């Protein structure tokens, strides 16, 4: 197993502001050249739709303001500023070992 | 009543294969119809065991 | 484009079974190695297991290892999984997601997955008596 | 290979190695073991598996195919439609029989190369505390419990502690 | 690539050499400076021009090509010249994709094999006066300058005369 | 060729060999001479000899063959019937070519590979007695007359006799 955090706990910024979250993992998450990491979003009672992926990519067809980075183990995601559609669950999430490992829940 | 891609007089194949020896009449997305029945693909190392 | 409804999920009594179901449209299904993913309400968020495209590769999470059977069809593109034994920590809704890497050779236990592409709609499940 | 390791210097191969592609075994004061790399497995099944998909994205969704089978003797016109699928189907054969032959080849050699690899990752960790026994061995020249070489494995190996004692053991 | 060199045990690549593909960066007594190694960077690309060259005359040069767009609905003669144009096409189209796959994964491989070949070209000079770290980076183990940096990259070392200077160095 | 044995690090061949492919000139006490090393030998051989037979198992036993010349000025049909051949020629030629450069670029990068793999084998054999030279010598450091060379040569040479001869005319 391996273990990932969402440092500090849970948000509480306003509406028009930008912020970040913090996702650490115990085994460092790269390997050739490619960070194995994505996040998701999960509006109360709607199962999960996809954020970033490989650490800094946009999602299939996601919000413009969206940003991701980090390398090896210090991830580090970013809002723009909060929106009316922004109030669900989150998490971060690995795939570089089996068994992919989750978070806890971040409002 | 099933899901198949591709028919030939035979019958319903499936097309995750590159590479049909069926039959040489298809009708969709069909492999590619090939005299061999088998080709074999490596999907791992030179295998050399003891005695 | 893709569409992933599921079936077949309710409550059953302690050490008792059923069989769960998940329908899958809008991609070549038997080319995707393919998951189960659930959680417990706002505690947090855990993996069940994974069944390779093949068909002929399986792992679990310690925590359901030896009780539970994943399994999947090809001609009528669908995915299941087989509960036997509920234990006490289990009430939970189950989702299928499907695994973003074209066809991931899992050749063992541990190698690295892919991220979790799309989700599926849902089911019901409450070991509950 | 081309490179001689696997099936070469390496005599040859582990079947109680079920963790694990390439790996590790050790002789030391507490013990004997062995344990998998997880990095030059994970390598090596990384690009098979590309190559296996890279091979395989074609299917011929082409295209009002023309009658094959026949109810008479018909002569030019026939004829013609015979050549022409009797040869494509030649070529699509020797297609397949190259394609299949050289990806194969490749994906040996490559293989190979990959425990070559991991053999001079492990070299140059052991700077002058260590030689090439020449069958895929290395003598290192000083003591090394379950937690010294548990460094190697996991590269975080520091050679210059050691160095003293084993240049000691070797040229004296 | 196979040999491992590039994208492998040196770490990445230098962005700022810009008169070569190959080369030396040095640390020594008198500074820090940086030299293309030139027989190799011509090596790499020699092949390289020759493989371009290979991959290109030829140009498809016959004969009274058929017709093949259609203004009307005519079943059989039609749907032969279709389907025998619309194979051909197929051919050429995999013929294509096929040679480009190959060509490349070579490139690729021999511009790896041409660094690890110009790391073994001086690991030989420096006989016994360095040691490989690993990074693709020797530890040279005597005093050298300017004048002794470009001996080594023109081919000129002379491994006697920082003999005795260099084992001192290494082992007391 | 890839691997930088042949046609390279090696300066040029030996054109006095003629009992196999690889081999060990030397010089000791008892004046010079050469030997052929077979298990490298046959080893390419095989190799040559395998190709060979993969790639000649084929002669188009295929159905009747249209017409190929024509005596009168005809159209659509003949037209046809000439695109058709015209097109299959093209694509064979393509193929052949290929396939001869291919297998031949292959032939020379296996044939280089071998020689390295003989030169690895040998010095790993040496393990702490000689040093590369640089041209694909070596520089054994004790007196090592004709018997215990052909040791070196048929692999049954026991490095620990000597080392303490050439540990000390290395370092002293
Ligand atoms: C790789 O393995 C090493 C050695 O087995 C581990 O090192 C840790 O820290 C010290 C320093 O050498 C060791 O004695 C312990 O065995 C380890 N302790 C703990 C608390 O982890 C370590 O697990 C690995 N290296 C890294 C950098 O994580
Ligand atoms: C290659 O470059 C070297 C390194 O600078 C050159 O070194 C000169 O060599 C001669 C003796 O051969 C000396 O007079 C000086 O030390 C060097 N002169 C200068 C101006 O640097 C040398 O020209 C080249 N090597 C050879 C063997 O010709
Ligand atoms: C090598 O050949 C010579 C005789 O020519 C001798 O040293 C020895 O018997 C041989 N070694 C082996 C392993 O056959």
């Amino acid at each position: 197993d391996i273990v990932m955090t969402q440092s500090p706990d849970s948000l509480a910024v306003s509406l028009g502001e930008r912020a970040t979250i913090n996702c650490k993992s115990s085994q460092s998450v790269t390997f050739n050249y490619k960070n194995y990491l994505a996040w998701y979003q999960q509006k109360p009672g709607q199962p999960p739709k996809l954020l970033i992926y490989w650490a800094s990519t946009r999602e299939s067809g996601v919000p413009d303001r969206f940003s991701g980075s980090g390398s090896g183990t210090d991830f580090t995601l970013t809002i723009s500023s909060l929106q009316a559609e922004d109030v669900a669950v989150y998490y971060c999430q690995q795939h570089y070992r089996t068994p992919p490992t989750f978070g806890q829940g971040t409002k | 009543t099933c899901i198949s891609e591709c028919i030939t007089p035979n019958g319903s194949i499936p097309n995750d294969k590159p590479f049909q020896n069926v039959n040489k009449i298809t009708y969709g997305a069909c492999p590619k119809y090939v005299k061999q029945n088998t080709l074999k693909l490596a999907t791992g190392m030179r295998n050399v065991p003891e005695k | 484009q893709v569409q992933l409804v599921e079936s077949g999920g309710g409550v059953v009594q302690p050490g008792r079974s059923l069989r769960l179901s998940c329908a899958a449209s809008g991609f070549t299904f038997s080319t995707y190695a393919m998951h189960w993913v659930r959680q417990a309400p706002g505690k947090g968020l855990e993996w069940v297991a994974v069944i390779s495209y093949d068909a002929n590769y399986k792992y679990y999470a310690d925590s359901v290892k030896g009780r539970f059977t994943i399994s999947r069809d090809n001609s009528k593109n669908t995915l299941y999984l087989q509960m036997n034994s509920l234990r006490a920590e289990d009430t939970a809704v189950y989702y299928c997601a499907k695994d973003s890497q074209l066809r991931s050779l899992l050749y063992f236990e541990w190698l690295s997955q892919g991220y979790f592409d799309y989700w599926g709609q849902g089911t019901l499940v409450t070991v509950s008596s | 290979g081309l490179f001689g390791a696997i099936a070469g210097f390496i005599e040859n191969g582990w079947e109680g190695m079920i963790d694990g592609w390439y790996g590790f075994r050790h002789q030391n004061s507490e013990g004997t073991g062995q344990a998998a790399d997880l990095k030059s497995t994970q390598a090596a099944i990384d690009q098979i598996n590309g190559k296996l998909n890279r091979v395989i994205e074609k299917t011929n969704e082409k295209f009002h195919q023309i009658e094959k089978e026949f109810s008479e003797v018909e002569g030019r016109i026939q004829d013609l439609e015979k050549y022409v699928e009797d040869t494509k189907i030649d070529l699509w054969s020797y297609n397949a029989e190259l394609l299949v032959a050289l990806e194969n080849q490749h994906t040996i050699d490559l293989t190979d190369s990959e425990m070559n690899k991991l053999f001079e990752k492990t070299r140059r960790q052991l700077r002058e505390n260590a030689e090439e026994m020449g069958n895929g061995c290395f003598k290192i020249y000083h003591k090394c419990d379950n937690a010294c070489i548990e460094s190697i494995r996991n590269g975080t190996y520091d050679h210059d502690v050691y160095r003293d004692e084993a240049l000691n053991n070797r040229f004296q």
